[PDB]
DNA sequence: AGTCTGACGCGGCG
DNA sequence: CGCCGCGTCAGACTGCA
RNA sequence: GCAGUCUGA
């Protein structure tokens, strides 16, 4: 099994065998911000293939150049943790080795004068953590992953949605990766029309006239040429017979014999084939059959010279006769036979009021920059640079790949811009679309969307910075300065650390991170964000692009979405999806091969998908692979049918292929009704971690996965030994086939102990492993928050009772026992950061000082003499946290007040107390105090106090450290010696700095003994130096803000215990708000006496159709029947024999589960951890949709020896009789989520007022007032309260007078107000007659 | 407020572009043509005289440098808003409208006489009020009082800036640019530009983007105009004067309690402290238990134990609102009577939980406190909820056991 | 029930009435422990038969 | 979709009757958060009428 | 239509506070329009007890000593 | 004003 | 073809002049 | 004060 797996093995109820084990979850995030800042020597990837984009660079005149020669990431200043304590990013330094190249003028081939290389720093790119998060101002981000429309050439439709008559304008558009979109489209009078970049249509051909294309030519490449030869007379003309398909003609055929149709009937097919057979090669037609058609070519008198008939022009009678005069015996005709074929070109070649390139790029001129006259060598610029420049276009790989398999070519690589075949052939599959022989694409097809993610989008705002720099650099290379320039001087690195760090600090993809829980976290790494720049709007998205598709199959979880305004644009990417190489989501599949599901797996796109009939994972499996069934369920062209089990050609891979990681961990997810499995998937990212983990008895078996993943737990890199164990520290020795050659051999896990959360929760991780205990690589060493023991753990394990108890549990209400509050289950701690900036004033600095004015001895109480509070005090609220006081000016004491402090004999002081205080309510413990210094600032005696106990510290465990790898270090020396040449004589004797340099037999071993003694010395010279690297990261001053002094932040722990307001959940959607905190003894029990924790209402089951949370409950309590056995076992100190043997029964027991946990395998000692590990319930794995049938919950029970109907009868805790019906008792693992009411709770009967209108202002961050919008306005005017409304509009908020008269009224005894006019109606009035109008009141 | 003296006259772009064309329905004239006249791409003749330059003509440039040889100075044409304003300033109302009266009374086609309607309409509007035509166009510009457009001092050390402040500042400068080329005699193109730059100034601070592309400063984001302050769901008319934020007021996460009577509501005591402030203050200096609003705001914020027995009369027969959003018809806002309880969620009974549409998966309700007799008196007979018992959409009970 | 009490006697006894409905009904449903299980959801035997 | 889910809730629907659910689940929810928006207006317009 | 009968009533303060100010701030500049005060909105917008319920009482006084 | 821009809604209405 | 609208309340976090 | 993001009902 494991180590840490054979302390608690969860019952795994799954009975598919594990084909592809879970990949790694932050994969996506990884891979892509490699791919970003791996060296990239083939030069496609990331960095390299942006410097190669745009290097070298030349002068505008060619005299020098500039190229790139390679480029290398230098070290971060300052590590993950000192950037996130210090509040400064996380990012490595770039530095690009530039060459500059001085060419000779005086030389014709144009040879070098000179080189002259340097290395130069350009920006600092923020480093991605080991984890997926970049450290940004200190706070941790994730950029989401973005689901964009793909670059190429989509052709879609407005189905009957304009010009009222259902016709269906087909339209194709041409999108690059970056560039100017280019449509094409048709109009109700099937005229084909281009737009570039959305704006004012043309007609169609425009395009084509703008590249050097004549009439003869577009005629040529549209359309398929009929000839009429006239050899003596009456319309000899050549016709392939399948061409009159369709058409129907009043006149009859006859050619060399047999009359084939006749004159008014319609050429059928029996008439195709008997045109065939007759092997007909010319038909002479009426000659009315002319007028009517359109000459396809430009025919030119030989004999006069004039103009005879221009191409497109269409033929008459008269003409007919003008063109046989002039010795035309041959004369071209465009095949627009309806309903196969179209016209369409020649119609829009009519509507074109151009007949020439010059004209139609001035054309293009005027509807691109409209009110600028054009001008030929500017309007063929601006062409050229649209579509067909390096530097204003290009379509992507991506692009390129998506555009020849659109248009069915069989190179998917080739150039980036367009080209004139291209855009021909873009036409002409929009005309085939028209025709009838296509198809529009999907737009919300997987196949056309695709993930561009975190290190594309570095990559692309690089580019933008490189090319902002490069246009710089092409300018300032044209200086005289040319002999003498480095490098260096030219290239200014202000706009790619411009670029990049506005695109991670500020962009709409970096998002702040989720960091409620581990699920939180790695959810936020794997959403699929449609928003963002070069995506879509949440209000101009529409109703289908929110759906799901049925392409979302394994590769989006379709039930984890947001339920609010941006349901279904943010996506959750699924449990084994991955991306192509192109950015298109893959899934895993099976290959069945002659019947037989193999284990080898390919990963399909959501295009390669399409044409395989593909099973589903639920359809079952002999010992050898054959489909045991002969109809197999099956998916193929979308749609899912049954299939006979020879056309099956893939699999799933998996029953959790479909759902994400976090609707993969709600147990009983194939009961629920997506509805409520979707509020259960959101609801468990809320959950805070709470005092004490606690494992859920019922899992899905994900939680291993989702813990390990995420990077909360501290897991064993190298196997071992536990060498010591600390809170906060854990010392691994290393096994000795697996420490690398010259190394100490000594893993040091440092962990992390109480620090602030993104929301404010407590992250703290707890060793997990004990003194002596070996461990494996993988292993856990340290749970994380909510992990338990390695599981993933974010809530605990009520014993609930589904029954209606006294309107407590009242529409979605919760009521739960005082033990619950007791045991402290649900207390939860959170750290809140208050920071006291000392600020620079004009009226002079402002001091952090204990010698506040107004203010008593009392309450100076937990502040030390520099005026900071105290680590460890308990304050409350509005105790002083740091001392600060302002100077300041403007008093002028009013005359009554002059007379008093003359009275009682004192005025007021020079300063003004601005001193830090706890908020309202929050009352905790201080727990750490960080005091930043401006450089030049005074330190005060605190902060002098901060920084020897920060450097002893890192004197001590840097030493610490040190003694424990030299420990290592000579430990291994010792056992070199002992391996051979036997010393053990005189180790005990000998001092450890002589067994450096020993003399063993030199042929291998004193080769590890004076490589370890290397070793040893390069543990010490490098200890040596970074403890006064640290000293002088200490001693420094810090790069604070402009204007402040010195800042301290103070931070609160705050536990948080669970009371009535305080939401909870279950994983099924089952949320409520705690109604009462019942005592115990009021809670109803069994005939056992065990009150049970919580009472959750019945109703709500049957309307939301979550059933989850019942079968839950009944195996809940299964797997606790079956720990209050070995709970028995273990009080009545059964022998071992007997506790084995129930183990292994209850390990047994299941309907062909697919694990096999074979016990006579355990020692006794593991057998005995195993018991008091199961000793609180037996953890049970039920995967999602193949997890425990209900039978088997009935045999688990039995075994328990429970009652296998789930309900046990209760007995009322206060009237102490039976309720009249059995009642659902069981375990639900119940959730607390972070809507704790002491948050919601606000009040304010007068505060601050806003500045312009002068309404009170909003929030419980700014003493709020709750906005009386308008539809309570309205309900108030519904009733007849005219009066409650007055006040609530002039003296309550906005009056200036009327408020204060009303206050002094309320306080006097009077309620009585003076309403005025409202201070926003006047503000009002002034910005109306702002602009030009004279608004008035009239009296 | 101030004023900016406006160099040149300036056309109000509301009266300019906002359809129909107020300008344009005066004059007669199409807008695609009176907005090239205002923007110095077109010239317009004020008055014709005896020649073929009829006074609504507009001639480009080139069509105007070849007319000043064909008739010589006898005719004046001119460009921008002086043009427009001397053509509203010229016009005659009293007698416009009755050379209009018999054309619409002459016309048997009803597709002109629409037109002609619509001008009559708006020419007796003009001289049935007291304004007068070239009042369309600045000549003054009024400016905003500072304490509307506040120059915020930030505690960062800087100074956040408002958007009517760059629109202001951006106009003054154009404008006393132009103050100077009236001086300096500048050439006559480089005026013209700079009384163009002035007239898209003035349009762009007092309706932004009227003209298309928008002016956004250091955001990329549009500046915000005078009438981006007055309208839309932002503006002062729905965000503060049709409804607003208000005092006494509060909020929290409300929970079952089904001990309750119809009438009443649990509140918790740490709410009802904070919303009832000031008649605990009165109900202090009353009982002399304190002789100074300090001193009981001191009394209060120390919560001694008296000031509990004194909130337990300040709120006895004292109702109190309770709105739960959104509030889509009457009966979303009730009033009952508080009871205080020691939690922190407000406590809402049973019964008026489908009239809310409350559930208790994690809703909330703001608490408001009538204050005046006569408020206290309507929430006690109109809006508790004893008296909501039937719905108002109709005559079914809305208290309604579920 | 409740209208015809609001029709005949009014609105005080009504708003007495559905106090009481409102206690008495929380009472016994509480009495009742009326609760839902995965055996009260009975599918027909005839179901696998009829598909 | 013309084969209808066979199954129930308290039988498990398999993967391929649940995926073919989550299609009306989320046609009804994204209704939801997309018809309050036109209620309130067709609300709002209604009480600036009268 | 109520959006159309919304923006034709006589006052200029309830159809511009309801949409399309810019429209109706013009044409009732350049009407030179009234509003006297009659509706709901109108005495919200003003801070006025509005002519319903417990205020109707009072805008009859309002009226009945300032029409005499 | 150059963008190594954005567009990439919809439905009435005049 | 341009213009006008597209629910309410609330909490949190960044970055910005 | 604003914009962006997320969330709740
Ligand atoms: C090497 C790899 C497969 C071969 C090709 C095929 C698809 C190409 C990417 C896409 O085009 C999107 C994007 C376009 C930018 O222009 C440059 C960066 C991106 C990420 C490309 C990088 C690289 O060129 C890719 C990955
Ligand atoms: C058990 C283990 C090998 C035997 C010995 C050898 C080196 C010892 C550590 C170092 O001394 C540093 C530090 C000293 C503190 O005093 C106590 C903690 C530390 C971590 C020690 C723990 C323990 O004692 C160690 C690991
Ligand atoms: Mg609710």
């Amino acid at each position: 099994y494991s180590y840490t797996e054979k302390k608690r093995i969860r019952k795994d109820f799954g009975k598919r065998p594990q084909v592809l084990d879970v990949p790694y979850l932050l994969s996506i995030q990884l891979d892509s911000f490699q791919k970003f800042i791996e060296q990239d020597p083939e030069g496609q990837y990331g960095l390299e293939a942006a410097f190669r984009s745009v290097f070298p660079i030349q002068s505008y005149s060619g005299n020098s150049e500039l190229q790139y020669v390679s480029y290398r990431l230098g070290e971060p200043v300052f590590d993950v943790q000192e950037c996130q304590i210090r509040g400064v990013t996380y990012s490595a330094p770039l530095r690009v080795k530039l060459r500059l190249v001085i060419y000779e003028r005086e030389a014709p081939e144009g040879t070098v004068k000179d080189i002259k290389e340097q290395e130069v720093y350009m920006g600092e790119i923020p480093l991605m953590t080991d984890n997926g998060t970049f450290v940004i101002n200190g706070t941790e981000r994730v950029i989401v992953s973005q689901l964009h429309r793909s670059p190429g050439v989509f052709f879609d439709s407005d189905k009957g949605k304009t010009h009222s008559s259902g016709k269906v304008l087909y339209n194709a558009r041409i999108i690059p990766y970056r560039g100017s979109w280019l449509d094409f489209e048709f109009d109700p009078k099937d005229n084909l029309f281009v737009r570039i970049d959305r704006r004012r249509k043309l007609p169609a051909t425009i395009i084509l006239r703008a590249l050097n294309y004549t009439t003869e030519q577009i005629l040529d490449l549209f359309f398929e040429k009929v000839i009429f030869e006239i050899r003596d007379n009456k319309l000899q003309m050549e016709l392939v017979p399948e061409r009159l398909r369709g058409e129907t003609a009043s006149f009859d055929i006859e050619a060399n014999g047999k009359v084939y149709v006749e004159k008014g009937r319609r050429i059928t097919a029996r008439h195709i084939r008997q045109l065939e057979k007759d092997d007909v090669k010319l038909i002479e037609v009426p000659v009315e059959y002319i007028a009517g058609k359109v000459v396809a070519k430009d025919y030119i008198d030989e004999s006069t010279g004039e103009l005879i008939c221009a191409a497109n022009m269409e033929l008459s009678l008269d003409l007919l006769a003008k063109l046989s005069q002039s010795g035309h015996k041959r004369i071209e005709t465009l095949f627009t036979n309806d309903l196969d074929h179209g016209p369409y070109i020649s119609e829009t070649l009519r509507v074109d009021p151009t007949n020439d390139r010059l004209s139609a790029l001035v054309e293009i001129y005027r509807m691109m920059r409209p009110g600028e006259p054009p001008t030929r060598e500017a309007a063929e610029s601006l062409f050229e640079n649209l579509f067909f420049s390096e530097d204003r276009y290009d379509l992507s790989a991506v692009g390129r790949m998506k555009f020849n398999r659109s248009l069915l070519r069989e190179e998917i690589e080739g150039s980036g811009i367009l080209s004139k075949d291209d855009i021909i052939d873009v036409m002409k599959k929009l005309i085939d679309i028209r025709n009838g022989k296509g198809e529009v694409d999907d737009i919300d097809h997987l196949g056309n969307r695709r993930i561009r993610s975190v290190g594309e989008m570095a990559e692309n705002q690089f580019r933008v910075g490189l090319v902002r720099v490069e246009r710089a650099v092409k300018e300032r290379l044209s200086l005289g300065d040319l002999d003498t320039l480095m490098p260096q001087d030219m290239i200014n690195a202000k706009p790619i650390s411009a670029a990049v760090k506005e695109f991670f600090g500020s962009s709409q993809l970096s998002q702040f991170m989720d960091q409620n829980n581990p699920l939180s976290e790695i959810t936020h790494k794997r959403r699929i964000s449609a928003l963002g720049p070069g995506g879509l709007t949440r209000e101009r998205a529409g109703f289908e692009v929110r759906d799901v598709h049925p392409t979302h199959y394994g590769r989006v979880c379709p039930i984890e979405t947001p339920e609010g305004p941006n349901i279904g644009l943010i996506n959750s990417l699924s449990v084994y999806a991955q991306t192509n190489e192109y950015g298109f989501l893959e899934t895993p599949y099976r290959k069945v091969t002659d019947g037989v599901v193999t284990d080898e797996i390919h990963y399909l796109s959501a295009i390669e998908e399409g044409n395989y009939v593909i099973a589903q994972a639920n359809s079952n499996l002999d010992e050898e692979g054959h489909f045991v069934e002969d109809l197999v369920t099956c998916r193929s062209k979308g749609e899912s049918s049954l299939f006979s089990r020879d056309q099956v050609d893939y699999m799933d891979v998996s029953t959790q292929q479909v759902v994400s990681v976090g609707a993969s961990l709600i147990p009983f997810l194939e009961h629920d009704d997506a509805n409520r499995a979707l509020m259960g998937a959101n609801m468990q990212r809320q959950a805070v971690p709470t005092l004490r983990a606690d494992k859920p008895l019922v899992g899905t078996g994900m939680e291993r996965a989702v813990a390990v993943d995420s990077g909360v737990t501290a897991v064993a890199k190298r196997g071992g030994v536990v060498q010591y164990v600390d809170a906060s520290r854990i010392v691994i020795k290393v096994n000795e086939d697996e420490m690398y050659p010259g190394e100490a051999g000594i893993d040091i896990y440092n962990l992390t102990k109480y620090t602030r959360s993104n929301q404010n929760t407590c992250i703290n991780q707890m060793p997990c492993v004990s003194l002596g205990e070996p461990v494996e690589r993988g292993d856990v060493l340290a749970d994380g928050p909510s992990t338990d023991l390695g599981e993933l753990a974010l809530g605990q394990n009520m014993r609930v009772a589904f029954m209606p108890w006294n309107g407590y549990n009242f529409e979605d209400s919760i009521l739960v026992s005082e033990r619950v509050v007791q045991e402290d289950r649900f207390t939860t701690i959170h750290i809140q950061e208050l920071a006291c900036v000392s600020r620079d004033t004009k009226l002079g600095p402002e001091e952090i000082t204990a010698d506040i004015p107004n203010v008593g001895e009392a309450a100076l109480s937990k502040l030390d003499e520099s005026g900071i509070v105290y680590i460890g005090a308990e304050v409350t609220g509005g105790d002083i946290l740091v001392g600060k006081v302002t100077p300041k000016g403007e008093t002028q004491l009013t005359p009554e007040e002059k007379l008093l402090r003359a009275i009682f004999g004192e005025k007021a002081s020079d300063v003004k107390d601005s001193s830090l205080r706890v908020p309202n309510g929050v009352s905790g413990t201080v727990i750490d105090v960080q005091v930043f210094t401006r450089d030049g600032v005074e330190k005060d005696k605190r902060a002098l106090e901060i920084e020897e106990m920060q450097l002893k510290q890192a004197k001590k465990d840097l030493s610490e450290e040190l003694q424990i790898l030299e420990a290592g270090l000579f430990s291994r020396i010792r056992a070199v010696l002992v391996a051979g040449g036997v010393e053990a004589e005189k180790l005990d004797k000998l001092p450890r700095d002589r067994w450096l340099e020993l003399g063993l037999t030199d042929e291998e071993k004193q080769n590890q003994l004076e490589q370890l003694a290397e070793q040893y010395d390069e543990l010490k010279h490098e200890f040596e130096k970074k403890l006064e690297a640290k000293r002088r990261k200490i001693t420094q001053g810090d790069d604070l803000a402009p204007g402040v002094l010195k800042i301290v932040k103070v931070y609160l722990a705050v536990k948080r215990r669970i009371q009535p307001g305080d939401k909870m959940a279950g994983r099924h959607g089952n949320k409520g708000v705690i109604s009462k905190i019942n005592p115990i003894e009021d809670m109803p029990y069994d005939e056992n006496g065990t009150p049970v924790d919580i009472v959750l209402n019945p109703l709500g089951v049957p309307s939301r159709m979550n059933i989850g949370q019942i079968l839950e409950t009944h195996l809940g309590m299964a797997a606790k029947g079956i720990g209050d056995k070995i709970n028995a076992m273990l009080k009545q100190q059964q022998e071992v024999a007997k506790l084995r043997e129930f183990i292994q029964r209850a390990y047994d027991l299941g309907a062909d589960v697919r694990q096999k946990v074979d016990l006579s395998t355990f020692s006794d000692e593991e057998v005995m951890r195993l018991a008091e590990n199961l000793r609180k319930g037996m953890p049970i794995a039920t995967p999602v949709f193949d997890g425990a049938k209900e039978a088997e919950i009935k045999e688990l029970l039995k075994l328990g020896d429970l009652p296998t109907s789930g309900q046990i009868r209760l007995y009322d805790g206060r009237t102490g009789e039976q309720f009249e019906r059995p009642v659902t008792v069981g375990y639900m693992y119940m959730l607390k989520l972070n809507h704790l009411v002491d948050d919601k709770m606000h009040a304010r009967s007068t505060g601050s007022y806003s500045l312009v209108t002068q309404q009170p202002l909003g929030g419980k961050a700014q003493f709020g007032g709750q906005r009386f919008g308008e539809m309570e306005v309205w309900a108030l005017e519904a009733y007849g309260a005219a009066y409650t409304l007055q006040e609530m509009l002039t003296v309550k908020s906005d009056d200036v007078n009327g408020r204060t008269k009303m206050y002094k009224n309320i306080v006097d005894g009077n309620h009585q107000m003076e309403p005025g006019m409202p201070e926003s109606f006047n503000v009002l009035l002034k910005e109306i007659r702002s602009l030009g109008i004279n608004i008035e009141l009239e009296d | 407020m101030g004023h900016i003296e406006l160099a040149s006259p300036t056309a109000h772009i509301w009266f300019l572009k906002s359809l129909p064309s107020r300008i344009g329905l005066l004059l007669d004239m199409p807008l695609r043509d009176i907005e090239r006249v205002l923007y110095f791409e077109s010239y317009v003749v004020i008055e014709g005289g005896m020649t073929n330059l009829e006074r609504q003509q507009i001639l480009t440039e080139e069509q105007y440098l070849d007319a000043l040889e064909e008739f010589g100075d006898e005719f004046d044409a001119k460009m921008g808003a002086e043009a427009i304003q001397a053509l509203l300033k010229s016009m005659d109302l009293e007698q416009e409208c009755e050379q209009l009266r018999e054309e619409l009374n002459e016309t048997n086609s009803e597709t002109k006489r629409k037109k002609l309607t619509k001008r009559i309409k708006l020419l007796e509007a003009f001289v049935q009020s007291g304004n007068k035509p070239e009042w369309m166009i600045l000549t003054v510009l009024p400016v905003l009082p500072p304490d509307l457009r506040p120059l915020v001092p930030l505690d960062g050390g800087r100074f956040a800036t408002s958007d009517l402040n760059d629109l202001y500042r951006r106009v003054i400068n154009r404008n006393n640019r132009l103050k100077r080329l009236l001086d300096l005699a500048a050439p006559d193109i480089i005026v013209r530009n700079e009384k163009r730059m002035l007239q898209e100034a003035v349009d762009a601070l007092l309706d932004n983007g009227r003209r298309g592309r928008a002016i956004t400063g250091s955001n990329k984001r549009p500046l915000k105009s005078l009438a981006d302050m007055i309208k839309g769901k932002q503006g002062r008319f729905r965000q503060n004067l049709l409804g607003k934020r208000v005092d006494y007021s509060g909020r929290s996460v409300i929970t079952v309690g089904p001990y309750l009577r119809l009438h009443q509501c649990g509140l918790p005591k740490k709410m009802a402290l904070e919303l009832f402030k000031p008649f605990i203050y009165g109900k202090l200096e009353l009982r002399g238990l304190a002789t100074t609003i300090k001193a009981a705001k001191k009394m209060v914020e120390r919560e001694e134990a008296v000031v509990w027995d004194i909130l337990d009369e300040v709120i006895r027969e004292h109702p109190v609102l309770l709105n739960r959003a959104p509030t889509l018809h009457r009966l979303g806002i009730q009033a009952f009577e508080p009871v205080l309880i020691e939690g922190k969620a407000i406590q809402l009974h049973p019964l008026v939980c489908a009239a809310y549409n409350a559930d208790f998966d994690g809703d909330q309700m703001a608490v408001h406190v009538p204050l005046t007799l006569e408020a206290q008196l309507e929430a006690r007979a109109l809006m508790m909820s004893t008296n909501n018992i039937l719905s108002p959409a109709n005559g079914e009970p809305i208290i309604v056991p579920s | 029930m409740l209208n015809t009490c609001y029709r005949i006697l009014g609105l005080k006894p009504t708003v007495i009435f559905a106090d009481q409905i409102m206690y008495t009904g929380f009472a016994y449903a509480a009495r009742s422990g009326a609760s839902v299980g995965i055996d009260d959801m009975v599918i027909p035997e005839k179901k696998h038969e009829i598909i | 979709i013309e084969t209808p889910i066979t199954a129930n809730f308290r039988e498990g629907l398999n993967v391929l009757q649940y995926f073919i659910s989550t299609h009306g689940a989320r046609k009804g929810l994204a209704d939801t958060a997309l018809k309050t928006a036109n209620s309130g207006y067709l609300t709002r317009r209604l009480v600036d009428v009268a | 239509g109520i959006t159309k009968a919304s923006l034709a009533t006589e006052s200029f303060i309830s159809a511009a506070s309801f949409q399309e100010t810019t429209r109706v701030l013009t044409e009732a500049a350049v009407a030179g329009k009234r509003d006297e005060l009659r509706g709901l909105k109108e005495n919200v917008i003003v801070g006025r007890l509005i002519p319903a319920g417990t205020g109707y009482a009072y805008h009859q006084d309002r009226m009945r000593r300032r029409a005499a």
